[PDB]
């Protein structure tokens, strides 16, 4: 059996997307399950994909970029369990559901480096042992949840910076021992003792770890709103 | 009739050490010597040394220089020839010049008994005041025409009384003492019949138009020496072509009866050292121009098409060992550079200038010199650049980065904390191992385009992308991929800034479409690049030119068809099979075809009557 491709793909964009994909000459062409189990890679960024509906039938997908598009939803990526990478920069996420990346056990670089999120669902993170790069930088997150990274015991790489971050849970990096680059600049941390020991505490412990724009060791990177002085240059006592 | 070859000198004025040093060099190189490649440069012998070794000559092709000789005699008793390929003074092909000293000797002797021609060159003498004879010597005979004019012929003796020319001689003309040194003549002597030379005074004692020196009859191969070239004791115009037109086949074929052109000779193959030219030539090296590929089995020379790839290190290697960065001191030690073996630093250093080093500030033009490479086999680090220039201009035609080794063991691209608005690498198409960090360029937009994946040769590679200029930013400013750019991002605004072109390439710009019913000229499809139609082909106004490059693959042909081949002129006389020359006309519906063999100096149609 075979179906036309715009038929499994709604999304223009991303029909002509697999078309390209498969080397064939028209989206009514149609496919089979074959040809959908060949497709490991597939490179969309800046397409002006909408969505991504269609993608649950591609069981065998390692390797999506999907960064610069408009996709708000990617409840359809749910079940790709053989998916490494995932690029989803720059798009228009306001929100992600709940358990969205449960199944994705595989992944090791995950990117949602420039959507509007406010907030992360509880425990988001947590099925991704493997992880070793998340970018969540220039975002619009308020808060973290508690715990949020306790599972990331592989991650190397975390970008937080230009968020609205003004604290930290207590303890949220202590699991990250594999930790080797962490971005925390441009957010408005309220260096009010006794609420940013932790957060100073840990800077100072890792200052190795903490990077500013170029990449470089630069634990003052991270500053106070309103001081503008270094999170790590302030002593918050007993 | 083949004759043993000596590759010459062009020293000049020039002392090799010690006179016995010069002396024992100048003899190994023309001992046993009959034919003479280069130029003959006798030079800085003294009274008493034998130069014996000297007779055996017979030709030159260069010049010849004998200059500042106290020796007594210079018996080059047999040079029959100078070609005078290259000149002295770019007047001389002949040059006898200060053979003398403030010891109150010097040079009497110089018996050219046999030199009978000088193709293309003049003659000087200065300051041999010891040398008689010679003045006797007419040059009319020995000279070209063209040449008479630049000659510069001084001569004067004091230093001693010289011997008067044997009576025998004719018009006292003779190169020294002894009837056997009686100048001969075989130019200014003969009958007008004669265009060439002669060996008498009537119109049968004619020699061929081939002949340099003299003969021993009007036959082509009774000359002494040949004008242009011998083949196997036979004069020519030319050489055996390596080519041959074939009618049937309509292809040019090798012909197996063709020659290469070593000096004046006609050689089946070159010498072993040797170099084929486009010209044909066999030849001792290719030029600096170019490089040697062996092709069809011959060892041509082809021309680079780039710089010649050179192989310089990179920093902190040889040449810049201890180094730290590209600065004002070392950047031009990368001069005409294809290929790194090593890293590169552009740091802020180079910039500044570093005073504890001795080193000043980088003029930032000066990084032009960079464009020439295309090769880096470690890392590219850049911490710094011109404030004001929006890409990396230096890296244009960087096509690879291998990254052998790495900064910090991780990366083979760092760009960091820049100005830039583009990266620009518009030729960058590998980097085989390492990763990749941009981070830091508040100004820089598109990087994030990129499918990074496609330069990636090693599968754990990564990219960094960070800190630098916001997607919405960029996005709203405009600054974003071409329309014509595939999903595959780009270097920066242009069309030649793409990765992969969305429909198709013409040059290194890239669609919109290939010129198939318009066009400035008419084009064809491979591989998504727009590839210009043969020029002989005639544009369609309702369908397509070309299907490929040649003139075979055109719909119609403009002007006239050669078989398959559609040509502006047809054959006409062309070589062929067994040394002839091919005509053809062409008929009314311009389809050429071939002539009546009788027809040998061409034809207006079939058979004659049309070689009337
Ligand atoms: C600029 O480049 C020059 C040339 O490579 C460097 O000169 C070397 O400096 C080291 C360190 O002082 C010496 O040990 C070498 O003998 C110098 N070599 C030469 C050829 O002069 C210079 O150090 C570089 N300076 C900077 C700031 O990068
Ligand atoms: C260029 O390619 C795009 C994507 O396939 C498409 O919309 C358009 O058909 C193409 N334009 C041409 C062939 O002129
Ligand atoms: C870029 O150059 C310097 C060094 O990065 C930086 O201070 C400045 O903001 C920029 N200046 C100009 C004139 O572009």
């Amino acid at each position: 059996v075979s179906t036309p491709i715009k038929q499994i793909f709604p999304d223009d964009a991303f029909a002509e997307t697999i078309k390209a994909n498969l080397k064939k000459k028209s989206v009514t062409d149609a496919v089979t399950q074959n040809e959908l189990n060949s497709i490991d890679q597939i490179i969309a960024n800046n397409s002006d994909i909408k969505s991504v509906q269609g993608i649950q039938y591609l069981p065998n997908v390692r390797y999506l970029a999907l960064g610069g598009n408009k996709l708000h939803d990617i409840s359809a990526l749910k079940e790709l369990t053989n998916l490494t990478y995932l690029m989803l920069h720059y798009n228009q996420l306001q929100i992600l559901p709940n358990g969205v990346f449960d199944k994705l056990t595989n992944l090791k670089e995950l990117y949602l480096s420039e959507n509007q999120l406010q907030s992360l669902p509880d425990g988001v993170f947590d099925k991704l042992t493997n992880l070793t790069e998340l970018d969540l930088a220039r975002n619009q997150l308020q808060s973290l949840p508690k715990g949020v990274f306790d599972k990331l015991t592989q991650l190397k790489d975390l970008r937080l910076y230009q968020n609205q971050l003004k604290s930290v849970p207590d303890g949220v990096f202590d699991r990250l021992t594999s930790l080797q680059y962490i971005w925390l600049h441009d957010n408005p941390w309220d260096c009010t003792c006794p609420g940013i020991r932790y957060l100073s505490e840990w800077i100072n412990k890792h200052s190795g770890v903490v990077r500013n724009s170029a990449g470089s060791v630069a634990p003052d990177s991270a500053k106070c709103s309103g001081s503008g002085k270094p999170v790590r240059s302030i002593i918050c006592p007993t | 009739e083949e004759k043993k070859v000596c590759q010459g000198t062009s020293n000049k004025l020039t002392q090799l050490g010690t006179f016995e040093d010069h002396f024992l060099s100048l003899q190994r190189m023309f001992n046993n010597c009959e034919v003479v490649l280069g130029n003959l440069e006798i030079t800085y012998v003294q009274r008493n040394y034998d130069l014996s070794f000297l007779k055996t000559i017979q030709e030159v092709a260069g010049y010849v220089l004998i200059a500042l000789n106290t020796v007594e005699r210079i018996p080059l008793e047999n040079l029959q020839i100078i070609r005078g390929n290259m000149y002295y003074e770019n007047s001389y092909a002949l040059a006898v010049l200060s053979n003398y000293d403030a010891n109150k000797t010097g040079l009497k002797e110089l018996p050219m008994r046999n030199l009978q021609e000088i193709l293309h060159g003049a003659v000087r003498f200065s300051n041999n005041p010891a040398l008689c004879n010679v003045e006797s010597i007419q040059w009319r005979d020995i000279v070209s025409s063209d040449f008479l004019s630049n000659m510069s012929m001084d001569f004067q003796n004091h230093l001693g009384s010289c011997q008067k020319c044997d009576p025998s001689c004719p018009n006292g003309s003779c190169w020294g003492a002894g009837e056997e040194n009686c100048q001969k003549l075989t130019k200014i002597i003969c009958a007008q019949q004669c265009s060439g030379r002669c060996r008498g005074k009537s119109p049968s004692d004619c020699c061929h138009n081939q002949c340099a020196a003299g003969c021993t009859g009007p036959r082509e191969s009774d000359c002494l020496v040949c004008r242009k070239f011998r083949d196997e004791a036979t004069c020519k115009d030319t050489c055996p072509p390596l080519m041959l037109y074939n009618p049937t086949t309509y292809q040019m074929d090798v012909n197996p009866e063709g020659k290469y052109s070593f000096g004046a000779t006609c050689v089946k193959k070159c010498p072993r050292n040797y170099v084929v030219t486009d010209h044909g030539s066999c030849v001792r090296a290719c030029g600096a121009d170019s490089y040697e590929m062996e092709e069809d089995g011959v060892r041509k020379c082809k021309k680079c098409e780039g710089p010649c790839r050179k192989v310089c290190n990179g920093i902190g290697i040889g040449e810049f060992k201890d180094s730290l960065s590209i600065n004002a001191t070392n950047i031009k030690h990368f001069k005409n550079c294809t290929s790194i073996s090593g890293d590169l630093h552009i740091l802020p250093v180079a910039f500044r200038g570093d005073s504890f080093t001795h080193t000043p500030p980088l003029d930032p033009q000066e990084l032009d010199i960079l464009k020439t490479v295309k090769e880096i086999t470690g890392f590219l680090l850049i911490q710094a650049w011109p404030e004001n220039r929006t890409d990396l201009h230096a890296f244009e035609n960087l096509e690879i980065i291998r990254g052998r080794t790495k900064q910090h063991g991780q990366f083979s691209l760092a760009v960091v904390s820049l100005n830039i608005t583009s990266l620009g690498l518009r030729s960058l198409k590998e980097i085989s191992d390492g990763d990749v960090i941009i981070s830091g360029n508040k100004n820089l937009c598109y990087a994030n385009t990129i499918n990074w994946k496609k330069l990636f040769g090693t599968s754990g590679q990564k990219t960094k992308i960070i800190s630098n200029r916001g997607e919405n930013s960029c996005k709203a400013t405009g600054q974003v991929c071409h329309a014509l750019c595939s999903p595959e991002g780009c270097w920066g605004p242009e069309p030649r800034d793409c990765v992969s072109c969305r429909n198709v390439s013409r040059g290194r710009e890239c669609v919109d479409k290939c010129n198939l019913l318009e066009g400035e000229p008419r084009e064809f499809v491979e591989n998504s690049e727009c590839i210009q139609c043969h020029p002989e082909c005639l544009p369609q106004a309702m369908n397509i030119t070309c299907t490929g490059r040649g003139p075979d693959n055109c719909i119609q042909c403009a002007h006239y068809i050669d078989g398959p081949h559609c040509v502006k002129t047809c054959p006409a006389g062309v070589m062929g099979e067994n040394n002839t020359l091919v005509w053809k006309y062409a008929d009314a519906g311009h389809v050429c075809h071939l002539c009546h063999p009788n027809c040998t100096y061409g034809c207006t149609g079939p058979g004659l009557e049309g070689c009337p």
